[PDB]
This record gives C-alpha cells, structure tokens and sequence, in this order.
C-alpha cells in the first residue's frame, strides 16, 4: 500500500535529436522530359477546289521536305470550263466592263484560283490543266494522291507542316503547378545536339494537363534555321528555382497518418508537446508548413518514436501529454 | 606399512615438497576463476521465421514436425516448443554428459532430413553455441547531447560494436537489444494508384527491379583487364522516388514518387529497452560460449571498450547495466578470506594447545602443501577456482591438520617416556630418530585409513545427477583432493618435518562425569538414544529448499500479464515500472526489457518483461535493510493493475529456465491435448494458489487469449473482379500489413524496405472493410467487396513440451520456505480442482529438482554406510566393532540438526552434503577413539583380565584410553568447530550456501565427540563382558 | 458486488484516463479520388453555316485557350450571293419593305449569320468573305481545318470547351453508395495547388454508375476564375456524413473479443465495473453504440487493457456475464 507516485506520461531524457522551425525557400532542381515536334501554326492541307483526275504527280512522298512553290501534282478540272467560255464570249462581243467583272467574280467564287483566273485573261483560252504547289516550307506528313487516280474536294494531296520555329513541349508533374506558374527561365537541352543547349525565357503553359501521365504541358518555340532539331527527337527542360519563403521543418519531423499530419515540439522546458500542422509541400528532404508552428519553435525530427508495426499514432501521441 | 619406507627417503622428499610448493604456487596464481561450477544443461535451439502465417499454422507445419523429429534424437532429455506469430522456437535439451558439439552435429543432420518436410519459404536457423545463462555483460547506448538517436544508436550497435566484440575469443554471440532499425517506408496512396492506373502488384514488382548491381565481365585495354561494373543500388531517397512504374510512347514516365511518399521510419520493433525510467535506448548483451571462462571474457571486453571509447561518436556513452565480473570478485575475494580465517585460526588454536614453536610449525606447514597438491591436481583435472571448488578446499581445511596433529600428538607423549626411563642430558640424532618414528607407526594405520574413510564415505556424492552434481561435484573433488593429499603427505613428509624440528583444567572436568558413566554403563547408552530422539524433534520445524537462496548483486524483475497486450502499451507499462523501481534508494540502475533481443537465446513476447536491477554497493543500503527487506519495498512499490510481478536472481533464472523453463522458484505445468481444457485447469489452479498462506504472485499464461482481425476472403466475390485468393491477400500483407519487400545495401550494413497504405486506412476493422482496392480490371472497390472481416479470439502462443501442449503457472512465494508452499499447493490443488479427462497436472521448477536429488540421496545413504562398514572391518576386523561405530554416527547427525534450527536454516542439498561429510568425520573420531581403548587392552593390566577377571583392571584401561583421547579430541574437535565457525554466519557474497553446508557439520561436531566420549567407551566395557 | 476495486495510487501511476459517454450522430469520413475536367455546359462546336473554302487560318491549334471572340479562320461562302444581289438590286429599284424583309429572311434561315446580315444592310455590299470566331471563352480540344482546305457543313472548325465553373467528378465505390447522403459535407483539395482553397458551387450524384469501374459518379462544380484548376488534375474529395443519433464513446475505450464487446465503467466511488455494449458503427477515432450505456457514464480509455485484465482476473468479468 505505497502512496509513492510517478509521472505516467512517456519520457525521453537520454537525449533527443531536435531541429528548429525556419522560414525559408523550398529549393527545386528537376529535369522535365520533353519532345520536339512540328509548328502547328505552320500547317497546310492542300485540297483541290473541284473534282477531276490526276494527270501527273511530281517526284514526292511522305517524309519529304518541300519548299513553298514545290509542284505537287497536275490535275484536269472541268468545272470552270463552262464559265470560262461565258467570259471569253463577252470579249468576242465586247460585253459590258461590268458584265465581265461579273463572270470573272462568279468564277473566283466557283473556286478557280486567283492565279489560274489571271492565266485565263492573259491567254484568252480556257484553262483545264492545273498545277498544285506547296503553299509553305515544311515536311510532307501526308500524300494521299498518286498517278492514275481521280480527285475529290475531300481528298488531301499534301499535309505540309513546317519546323523552322520548331516546337518543344515538356511534361511537368502536376505537383509543382503552384511553382511553375511563376517560373523565370528553363534551360533547354536536347540529347541529339550537345551544342544546341540554350536558356528558355519565354514559354506558354497550356490550360490542360495529360491524364495518362498527370502532367502539365509547357510548349516553347525554338529557332531551327539549320534544321538541327528534327521533330521526333527527345529533349529535356531543366528547372532550377526556389519558392517564396515559407515555414520549413525537417521531413522526418512530420508524423503523418492517412488523414493527420502533425509534429512533436520540444517546449521551453523540454517537454514533448504534439501540435497539429498543415503541410504545403516538401522538397529535398524538407517539408514546408502552411500553418501550425511559429518561426523558431523546437521540434523533434523523428517519426522514430512510434513502433512501425502498429504504434496507433493517435494513442501513442496522447501518451506524451497529461 | 609404508611409514618404514618413508624415513629412508629423508632427502629428495624434502625437495619433492620444495618443487611442489614452488610449482604449487605457480599453478594457483594462474588458475581460471568463476562464481559457480557451470550448472547449465546442454541445449540446442532452432529458431525459424515463417512470415505472416498465424500461430496455429506455424505450429502444425513448421514447429510440430520438428519436436517429433528431435525427441527421438540420440540422448535427448526433453524438447520444448514455441509457436509465436511468425516465429518458431524449437528447444532441444540433451541428457547429462552428452557432448554438446556432438548433439549439435546430430541436430544438423536431423535438420537436413526435415528441411524438406517444411514450407517452401522456411529455413531452420540453428541457435548459438551458448545458452541464456551465457548472458554475462550488458550495456545500453545513450546520448544526452541529442546528436544521435535510437536509429543511429542501433545502427552503431549492429554494424560497429557487435563486430568489434564478436571477435573476442570464447564469445559465442553479441546480441543487440532495443533501439530502432531504420526502415525505408514506401507509403502508397490508394487513390493515386487509381488516378495513375497503377496496381499494388505493379509497384512491388517495379521496386523489386530497381536495387541491384550487374557484372559485365572484363574488357582488355592496353594489355590490361577492365572490369565492367553496372550500378543500380538503391542508396538515395530520390532513387526510390524516380523508380519507373509506367511510361508512355511520348517518353513521359510515371515514377514511384507519383503514387507514394518515401519516408524513413522505424521498423517492426522486436524488443524494447528502457533505462532508469527516463529514456528508451538501444544496447547489447554479450553471450559467452557454453563452457568457456565467464570472467576471462569480461575483462577482454572491458579493455576492448576502452580501446573504442575514443573512436565513438562524440556524445555516445556506454552505460553498463550488468557485469558478472563483479559477483565473481565478491565471491572469490571471500572464499579466499575465509581460507585465511581457518588457516590462521587453526594454526593459532593448535598453537595454544601445543607449547612448542616447532611443533605447531609442523602442523602449520601441513596447509601450504595440502594447498598446492589440491591445485596442481585441479589443473590436470580441468577445474577452475569457483566458490564451490574453494568451498571444498575450505570445508576440508579442518581435517588436513587433523592428519598432522594426531600424528604429532602421539610423538609428544611418546617422547615423554624415554625421558622418564632414560636420563635427560644425553641424546643424539639417531636416538631422536627412533622415538618419533615409533609413535608415527602406532598412529599410522588408524589415521591414513580413516582419511581414506572420509574421502570414500563421501564418494557417494559424485552420483548426484545433473545440476547439483555439477555444483557439489567440484566441492567433492576438491575435498577429496586436499584430504588424500594431506593423508599421503602425512606419511611422506609430516613425520620427517616434525623430526627435524592448561591441559590440566579440562581433564579435571571430564573424568568426574566419565567415572560416573561407568555407573551401570547400559543406562547411559539408553539416555543417549533418548537424547537423540529429543534432538530429532527440531526436524519438523525446519523448511525445505533445493538450494540456499544465493544472493547476487543484481536481480531480474519479470511481471506476468494477460496474453493480449500491445507492443506500444507494453513499452509504456515498462517505463512506468522502471520509474517505480528507480524510486527505491537501494537500486542504482534499471534496465527494462520487453520482447526479445537479437538472439535465439531470448524468445520472450512483448507481453512479458524482464528488467535487470543493479543495486548500490551492499554497504550503502539504508540502516537495517536486507536483500529480503529491499524486495518487500519493491513488490510493494512496483505494482500496476492486471499485472503479477516476480522477483528473481539473474543467473539463477537463466538456469531455472534451462533446466525446466519456469521463471519462478515454484511452477505448475498443466499439459493437455485440448487448449480449452488446459486453460480451464490453469485458471482454477491460479485461483487456489493465491489463497495459500505465503504467496505473492500467481499467474498462468493463457494458451489462447490472442485477438484476431481475420479477413475471410470470398472466392466467388473475388472472382467477380478476376482476382485470385492470392491477388486479394497482397493487400492484407503489404497494403494493410507492413510486409518487407526488400533491403538497401549500405556498405557492410543492410536496412529493410516496405510497402504500405497510410495508417488511417488500416486504423480499425471498419477501415479494413472500406480498404481501397484497384482490381486487375482497373475497377475501384473496397476490401469488403471480396471478403468478410471478423474479429475473433484464438491461440496466442502455441506452447509445446514433448509435442504436447502445456501452460505454466508462475508462483511467487518468498516469505515462506519452498517445500511448505509446494506441499500446501499439492493439498489445495488435489482437493478443490477436479481434473478433466485429457489434462495432466504436475509441479516443476526447483521442486522437480528436489525430487531428483532426494531420490539420489536416499539411495546414497545405505551405500555410504556399507563402505564405512568395510573400512571399520578392514582396520579392526571385528564385527561388533564396526557395528558400534555405525550406531554412533547417528548421534553426530542428530546434533547437526539443532544448529540448522537455531540458525533458522533449511534442509538443502547443501545441508544434506554437510551431513554426509559430517558422518565421515564422526567415524573418523569413532575409530581414533577406539584405537586408544583397544590398545589399552594390549597392555599387561588388561592382559590380566582374559586370564582372570577384574572389576578394577577393566576400568583402568578405559580411564587410560580416556586420557589418551582428551588431548587428541581437544585438538580435533577444536580445529574443526573453530575452523568451520567463521564460515557459518550468513553475511557474505556466496556464503549463503557455504554456511548451509557447514552448520550440519559444526552442530554435529559438538555432540559427536561430547557424546561419543562416553558412548563408545561404556560400550566396549559392555561388549568385552559378553565374550567372557 | 459486481465490479473490481483498485488502489488509486496504482491507477494514477498507470496514468488512467477516462471519457464521458455522450449522445449524437457519428460523423462518417472518407476520401475519394476525383478528376478535374471541362464543364460540359460550356460546350461549343463551331461548324460552317454553308460550304466554301478556307482563306485564312489564325495561329491556333488544339490545346490553346481562346477567349470569346478569338478569330478561328476566314472562309468564302458563295451560297448567299444570288439572294444578296437580288436584295441590293431591289434596294436600287426601291422595292417594298415587305419585299425586302422577305429576302433578308430567306437569307437568315438559309445559313447566313445575323451579324453578317446586319453588315449587308449597313454597307449595301455583297458579303462573300467571312470570319468565324470563338463563340465562348474556353479551351480548344479539336481543330480539323487548316489552311489550303475546303470546309463543309459536317466539318468541325473548332470544338471549344470552357472551364470557369470547372467540373470535378469523384468516384465512389458502389457498395458504399449509402454513405453519400443529401446532408453530406464535402471539401476539395488539388495537389497541384496546395495554396488554393476551393469553393464548391454545387454537387450532384449522377443517376447511374460507371460500369467500367463500378463506381457512382459525384459531380462538383467549382469556382475557377483564376484558372488554377486545369482539366486532368487529380483532386481529392473528402466527405463527412452525420448518422442517426447514437451513444458515443472513444474507440480506445471499447474492447471487442469477436463474440462480445464491452467497456469498463468507472463507478461513483471509483469501482471499475465492466459492461456489455452493442456497437453500431465507428469512424474517425470514435465508435457509436446502439445500446449498453447511458449518457453521463464514464469510460476508461487509457490503461484500459490492464484494468480490464485486473477486472478479468478478479472474476468481475465472469460476474458481469452471469448476472444478466
Ligand atoms: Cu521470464
């Protein structure tokens, strides 16, 4: 029947590894996977203005590099013939100077190219054979018409997309959307060219992220005169930066359950006192806190005070206060 | 006989004892030393880890088929079994004398033919060379500066200290205890697994291929060999984070960091260590090889530490929690001091009876030589210097001089005649030569044979089978060694040494009651037998104990509790208890332990706790504080609800466990083939045991108090989502359980890696029912969709002994004597508790050890009486003669009992020994008493009796024999009682057992002579009349 | 005398803590994964009113964000000329206002956009070249017309989807269905923006379950003017749900041996007495009993085990069972 008493609360006086809450920046240094692709502001799908049949198709195919003016194929279009006569008649009989502009404008609405109309007025002869040329410099990513065939207005004779201001798009993890939004500069580096590495200062963060790989999409243009960076190449987008100053604590200091993150703080006496905190996000073994601690508080950097197997965190933390 | 060929060897026999003393002074200094004769039984354990699998399935498959393939092993005494959660302990104890290493190599081949009849993932790990008793040194690692933590300390212990220590010879194993093993915890977000369309199985698989190296052979450059090494070791947290789980054609991958957080945390804590109720710490126990020197190793350890005390990280100090070297010192630095008592006391006492300085010197040089011969023999033999080996060289010191003086005495008076017949002023070297030899011849036969008596009448002790035979065995050897040494030397040197070199006022108090004893001699014999019966009564009061409760400086505290407790709670319970123990001002350190330490020697559950209690020097305790009075405040101060606490000695317990397995002195085994029955029988006995007059604790560990949350998987429900029983279980083991999936390779070290959901998902049964599961078909379900989860009760620790289930009841009595409680229990149990069919009940512990010794002692008394019968018959040749001495020894036995009662001692194998040796000394007195009477008949006055009768002549031959003994007797019964007297009072480190074994003799050495001074004489004048 | 007595100095050393029985509903809590996706009521698919050909295609591809008004392309549609020149010549020969209206009507319900018609009347000039602009603020998710092409009615020049009142759909496993009730409380969080506290405008539990996943769909409309919630983002939805008012005790205070459940009542004098209760449910650290207690009663939560043990060894438990 001893009236002798004892402190029931858990105790640790044989030394504790402590750290202090510091306001500072979260430092980042990552390498995003990126790809090189065609400039989609340099697109061109060449279709005929009216059906006909292919007379001749120039030596060309998918994967070939064409420049503006490069002939694609020759076709016979007999849709504008009836009207071209109607015009040439107005010349043999000196029709009105506006009766002519009429037939000549219904002819351009008919689809007949502005240049093919001029070759009408100049030769004063009906036009049946036409040649379609590449509208822009680029790569032939499609070529659906060959010799011996016919042609319709839905058919595509050439899908030509360029690449001088070549495109590169990087996939940034959803996680740092809060950071990359206010980024300064990335450093582009492509494995295919160790000399084509350069700093990127202007880019555009797309409003949508990929689902398969939950990643933000960041697209940027690059000068590619020498045709060095070819579309289909891998590339890397480097990001070295630091966040706005936040409350920082060692990562091993945060005891997080599935729904309860918190840290055990050593007070002025040295007594263990668990506090609830709210974590913003971690980086490089140090997590930042949104709210819960003061700038300078002491906190033990160890989740190593509760047996992994099953130290029911709620219960185990409660054994430290009374 | 041989004394004739002695004097002739007057020369080189002297140097034969000179080189014997200088060589006996060398062997003595360099003799090994321990506290006791190693009393541990030879054992070989088999620890197995059958991960996950519940207790029952662990028993049936991995444990049971082992105890049955072990029981039938050559020389196996008994085989105990332990089936805990994910752990299998097979204990194989062998019979006495069975070569340890033989048994080991046998267990191995048996383990080869059963390595197949076992589960696929199981490997029977062979235990260490040592046992639990091999726990010598224990220490805890503490850092008050805070620079290091439980994780860093454990690592320090596992990968530094453990290695700097195991290389110390005679050390079998350095086990770590407590602390924290850093574990790479990959906590997976069940939700992100759905969002990223990655399954648990896929994770584990990916991880299992992101942590190894590869050899690309060699390549020849510049006629040189270039080795192609491929990296790939998992050594950074990022390496964990950037583990590839899934990659698109785009080249955009999905890393492990996308569905999990990789955090460093504690692993499953096996055991827990707490120091002075103010800190959880890591530490290590040093375990000593089976039969190697316990002290020799501790020293090599200390100095090994002082070498490391500099190379330790600034802040880490090694506090010591258990040092067996200290008990060794307090044990040997006591038996030595007590050999100085009897030495200087017997020499001085024989100096007050012998006026001559050179006469005493002869009986004095009888010890230094009797010493040497005892040592140089033990070295050959193979005996170290322990309390039970010196206790033999201490219990015997009294008769060593009894071999020298009884010879000298006969020469002191045999020289007083030549002076009274011859002149007094003419004597030479040859005339001083003859006198001493004649005297030595007349006492030659009697003594040598009676010392051959004391060492053969005592021989029967060797037959003590097992632990006690291991204890008093050395004492038996040592007593015989020094006796036979002081007997064979007394006929080779003693006579020559003595040749080179108020007795009134007792002879006046003796013969008045001697001549009175010749008043109808018959009657005096009867009143002597009557006194023997009055001296028989004291027996009833004295208690019974297997052995005196030896007191070591420290003591273990194990408090038993119900089976279910949780690790965290047991750790809490532990520290709480420590603070209480540290509250008492006699204890210096408290080293608490729950669970086990990293060694197959320790198979303790977290529910069970054993704390090592160091006590301040015995000279610092409060005023009238005793060891027993200390424990009273301990068992009264340290006590929490639902907890029964037992206090024992450290060493004693590790041996109490190796012989039986019970922690407490008193224990009851209830074996059965149906757990529900034995558990029913264990509780009833638990209730009756707590109403016994002198019990403090009574708790019988249950056999099925374990709690279960079982996930009864539904095959049909699971098939719905195309899941196999296996596929569902993956979540049970790794998602819900902390199942280990691998381990990092960090230099010489190694740390585990595991997958798991955040705790919140596995918080409770409810939680487990809503356990998120991403099916093969990318469907999102909960665990209860394919299974029912039910809580239930079942086996907690399937315990077996001889392949038969059993429960142990731990009883803690310490205010009464053992034999009293054990009997009062046998009465209480076998009357109020009606046994059920297949249920057996039998006591064990130290009581089972008393019934093994007492069956030996009872079949050891007749034979010691038959040998005494033949030694009296060989030296006297007379039947009635031998008979009379055989009937006289009982009087010596009887007198030794009163001293036990007075001293308040108990009946032990220690006391039992004292009486067998006492009887050997009684018959030693009985004969040297008769030779004076029988040779009083060889004289002429008594030669007149056979021719013609004389009532006067017969009384004078007896009166002369009485005077012929009062001098010898006064010396024999002096040096003995006075020499044994010092080692009688309790106080002393280890003296606890050396007094229990001394009182029987001393008490009997008073009434043996005092009585056999009148008995034997008044029976030789009553036996001489018959034939006439 | 049911129960068990224990020396207070031991219970104090055990650090025994006790909780008081109350009554009320049990707040269910559970977290589900959800997807940030486009608002399907901000859905525009620009198709040509009539056939023609593309003259101009502005800097714009699938993935870009367009504000309401952003020009998509320029096309020449001739279908409306015959009817226009017929209107302009009637304007010359001053026809009746009804003869005029009737022509601007054949124009209207023949394709031509009202705006381009309002431009016809204001300039008296035949409209031929047209500019198609984004009808709403949003993101371009389809763009099938590039320069050099002809455009048709069925062609889609631009599929524009908005995301201001952004949608977030959470997936709840079907068996749980019951947990989501009308009064349920929801709270969102998106990993990409730990600094953004979201505001849920309204929520709906769709009428059908996704068979592909076996989950009910729970749709949330969330204020997103700052455009921090990009479609595709992961979002965690945590719901709370009140239950029927039940007796409420802490969970550490309840013992369950799979065949009975009980709690240790602390008497008025201090006598710890076990009592059988019937559990109804439990969540977030608190269990709800259907019966077995009465509000006000104290119940042990810290040191529960040992005290239950002592109460078990003292035969108090076997007493509790045999009395009722
Ligand atoms: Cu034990």
């Amino acid at each position: 029947a001893s009236g002798v008493r004892i402190d029931p609360t858990q105790t640790q006086n044989l030394g504790v590894k402590t750290a202090t809450v510091t306001r500072g920046p979260l430092t980042f240094a990552q390498s995003f996977p990126a790809n090189v692709s065609y400039n989609e502001y340099q697109y061109a799908i060449v279709q005929a203005r009216a059906a006909g049949f292919i007379d001749k198709v120039y030596p060309l195919t998918v994967g070939d590099k064409v420049q503006k003016g490069t002939p694609l194929l020759d076709l016979t279009i007999p849709d504008w013939v009836e009207a071209q006569s109607e015009y040439l008649l107005l010349r043999e009989t000196g029709g009105t100077a506006t009766q002519t502009e009429g037939i000549l404008e219904r002819l351009r609405l008919a689809g007949m190219p502005e240049a093919d109309i001029r070759r009408l007025i100049a030769t004063q002869k009906i036009q049946t054979r036409f040649t379609l040329k590449a509208p822009i410099d680029g790569v032939i990513t499609a070529f659906d018409l060959r010799a011996g065939m016919n042609i319709a207005k839905d058919n595509v004779v050439a899908k030509i997309q360029g690449m001088d201001p070549v495109w590169v798009t990087a996939a940034i993890p959803e996680s740092i959307a809060w950071l990359v939004k206010d980024a300064s500069q990335f450093t582009l580096t492509v494995p295919a060219r160790p000399d084509k590495t350069l700093t990127i200062r202007k880019w555009t963060l797309l409003p949508g992220v990929d689902a398969a790989t939950r990643t933000l999409q960041l697209r940027l243009e690059v000068d590619n005169a020498d045709e060095a960076l070819k579309p289909g190449m891998n590339a890397w987008l480097q990001l070295n930066t630091a966040s706005e100053p936040m409350l920082l604590i060692p990562s091993q200091a945060l005891i997080d359950t599935g729904s309860e993150q918190r840290v055990i703080t050593v007070d002025a006496d040295g007594r263990f006192v668990p506090k609830r905190v709210a974590v913003f996000q971690a980086s490089q073994g140090v997590t930042a806190l949104r709210s819960g601690l003061a700038e300078g508080e002491k906190v033990v950097s160890s989740g190593l005070f509760l047996i992994d197997s099953e130290a029911n965190i709620s219960g185990a933390l409660e054994r430290m206060r009374s | 006989w041989i004394i004739r060929r002695s004097v002739a060897n007057r020369f080189l026999v002297l140097m034969g004892a000179l080189f014997l003393s200088i060589w006996g002074t060398w062997t003595i200094i360099n003799t090994p030393v321990d506290a006791l004769p190693d009393l541990s039984d030879v054992q070989v354990i088999i620890k197995t880890s059958y991960p996950g699998q519940a207790p029952q399935i662990v028993e049936n498959q991995v444990t049971y088929p082992l105890t049955t393939t072990m029981l039938s092993v050559p020389g196996a005494k008994t085989v105990r079994g332990f089936s805990q959660f994910g752990d299998s302990y097979v204990y194989v104890i062998f019979e006495d004398g069975t070569d340890p290493y033989w048994a080991r190599s046998r267990v191995l081949e048996y383990l080869n033919q059963v390595q197949g009849k076992l589960p696929a993932g199981v490997s029977a790990e062979l235990g260490p060379d040592a046992t639990g008793v091999g726990w010598i040194y224990e220490y805890a690692l503490v850092d008050r500066s805070g620079k290091h933590d439980l994780a860093d300390l454990r690592s320090l212990q596992d990968w530094f200290l453990k290695y700097e220590l195991k290389t110390i010879p005679d050390v079998a194993e350095v086990a770590s205890v407590g602390g924290v093993v850093k574990e790479y915890q990959v906590v997976i977000d069940p939700q992100r697994l759905a969002q990223y369309g990655i399954s648990l199985a896929e994770v584990k698989s990916a991880l299992d291929a992101s942590n190894q190296e590869a050899g690309g052979s060699s390549i020849e450059l510049a006629e040189a060999e270039y080795m192609v090494r491929a990296s790939g070791y998992l050594q950074t947290l990022d390496d964990f984070n950037h583990i590839v789980l899934k990659a698109s054609e785009n080249g955009v991958p999905v890393y492990l960091r996308d569905v999990a957080k990789v955090q460093i945390g504690p692993e499953m804590r096996r055991g827990i260590a707490e120091l002075n109720g103010e800190g959880e710490v890591a530490g290590g126990v040093v375990i000593l090889r089976s039969g190697k020197n316990a002290r020799e190793v501790i020293a090599a350890v200390k100095d090994k530490l002082e070498t490391l005390k500099s190379s330790l990280p600034e802040g880490v100090e090694i506090v010591t929690t258990y040092d067996r070297s200290q008990l060794i010192d307090r044990a040997i630095d006591n038996l030595s001091g007590k050999l100085l008592e009897e030495f200087i006391v017997v020499a001085v006492v024989c100096a007050l009876f012998l006026w001559h300085v050179r006469s005493a010197l002869v009986a004095i040089i009888s010890l230094p030589l009797g010493l040497c011969i005892a040592f140089i023999v033990m070295h050959f033999q193979g005996l170290n210097a322990n309390i039970m080996s010196l206790g033999g060289i201490a219990i015997a010191v009294g008769a060593m001089v009894d071999a020298a003086i009884v010879m000298i005495e006969n020469a002191h008076k045999r020289l007083e005649e030549w002076q009274h017949q011859h002149p007094d002023a003419t004597l030479d070297n040859k005339t001083r030569w003859q006198v001493i030899t004649d005297a030595s011849v007349e006492v030659g036969p009697a003594l040598f044979i009676s010392l051959l008596i004391i060492t053969l009448s005592f021989i029967p002790i060797f037959t003590l089978e097992g632990q006690e035979g291991r204890l008093f065995g050395p004492l038996a050897f040592t007593k015989t060694y020094a006796m036979a040494g002081a007997a064979l030397l007394a006929i080779v040197v003693i006579p020559i040494l003595m040749g080179y070199w108020l007795n009134r006022f007792l002879i006046r108090v003796y013969h008045p009651l001697l001549l009175k004893v010749l008043h109808w001699p018959k009657t005096t014999l009867l009143v002597a037998a009557l006194s023997v019966l009055t001296v028989l009564w004291p027996l009833n009061k004295v208690g019974g104990e297997f052995l005196p409760q030896i007191n070591e400086g420290d003591l273990l505290y194990m408090p038993s509790t119900l089976p279910g407790i949780s690790a965290a709670e047991a750790a809490s319970m532990l520290q709480k208890t420590d603070k209480l123990i540290m509250s008492v001002p006699e204890v210096a350190r408290v080293f608490g332990k729950t669970g086990k330490a990293e060694t197959a020697t320790d198979s303790a559950p977290l529910e069970m706790v054993e704390t090592t209690i160091q006590l301040k020097p015995q000279e610092q305790w409060r005023p009238g504080m005793t060891m027993d009075k200390i424990i009273e405040e301990l068992d009264n101060t340290v006590r929490l609800p639902g907890l029964a606490n037992l206090w024992v000695p450290p060493i004693r317990n590790r041996i109490d466990m190796l012989s039986t397995g019970i922690k407490s002195p008193i224990g009851i085994k209830v074996s059965g083939t149906v757990l529900a029955d034995i558990d029913a029988m264990a509780e009833q006995i638990e209730e009756v045991a707590r109403t016994v007059p002198g019990v403090a604790s009574a708790l019988a560990e249950r056999l099925e108090g374990g709690r279960y949350i079982n996930v009864e998987i539904n095959r049909e429900k699971a098939a719905r989502y195309g899941m196999t029983v296996a596929d569902v279980q993956l979540f049970v083991t790794s998602a819900v359980g902390g199942a280990m999936v691998g381990e990092t390779v960090e230099g010489i070290a190694r740390y585990p890696i595991n997958l798991r959901y955040p705790q919140s998902w596995r918080d409770s049964p409810q939680a487990l029912r809503q356990l998120p599961i991403l099916t093969p078909m990318k469907q999102q379900i909960t665990l209860a969709d394919v299974a029912d989860i039910k809580v239930s009760t079942g086996p907690s620790m399937l315990k077996t002994e001889n392949a038969r289930p059993t429960s142990w009841i731990y009883i803690d009595a310490r205010d009464r004597d053992m034999v009293s409680v054990v009997h009062d229990l046998q009465k209480a149990i076998a009357e109020k508790v009606q046994l059920k069919p297949g249920t057996s009940v039998a006591f064990s512990g130290q009581f089972e050890l008393l019934e093994r010794a007492n069956h030996k002692l009872k079949l050891m008394v007749p034979m010691t009486l038959m040998i005494i019968f033949v030694l009296l018959y060989l030296a006297f040749r007379r039947v009635g003669e031998a008979l009379l001495i055989i009937s006289s020894v009982p009087f010596a036995l009887v007198g030794g009992i009163w001293l036990l009662w007075w001293m308040g001692f108990h009946l032990s194998v220690a006391t039992g020994t004292g009486f067998i040796a006492l009887a050997g000394v009684a018959a030693e007195f009985g004969v040297v008493m008769l030779m004076y009477l029988r040779h009083a008949i060889e004289a002429v006055p008594s030669l007149n009796n056979p021719q013609t009768f004389s009532e006067q002549k017969l009384d004078e031959a007896l009166y002369h024999g009485a005077v012929l003994r009062v001098r010898p007797k006064a010396m024999t019964v002096a040096v003995i009682i006075a020499g044994l007297l010092p080692i009688l009072w309790g106080t002393g480190a280890g003296s606890e057992v050396m007094s229990r074994i001394a009182a029987p003799m001393i008490g009997g050495m008073i009434t043996a002579p005092l009585l056999s001074l009148f008995i034997i004489p008044a029976a030789y004048k009553l036996m001489w009349l018959h034939r006439h």
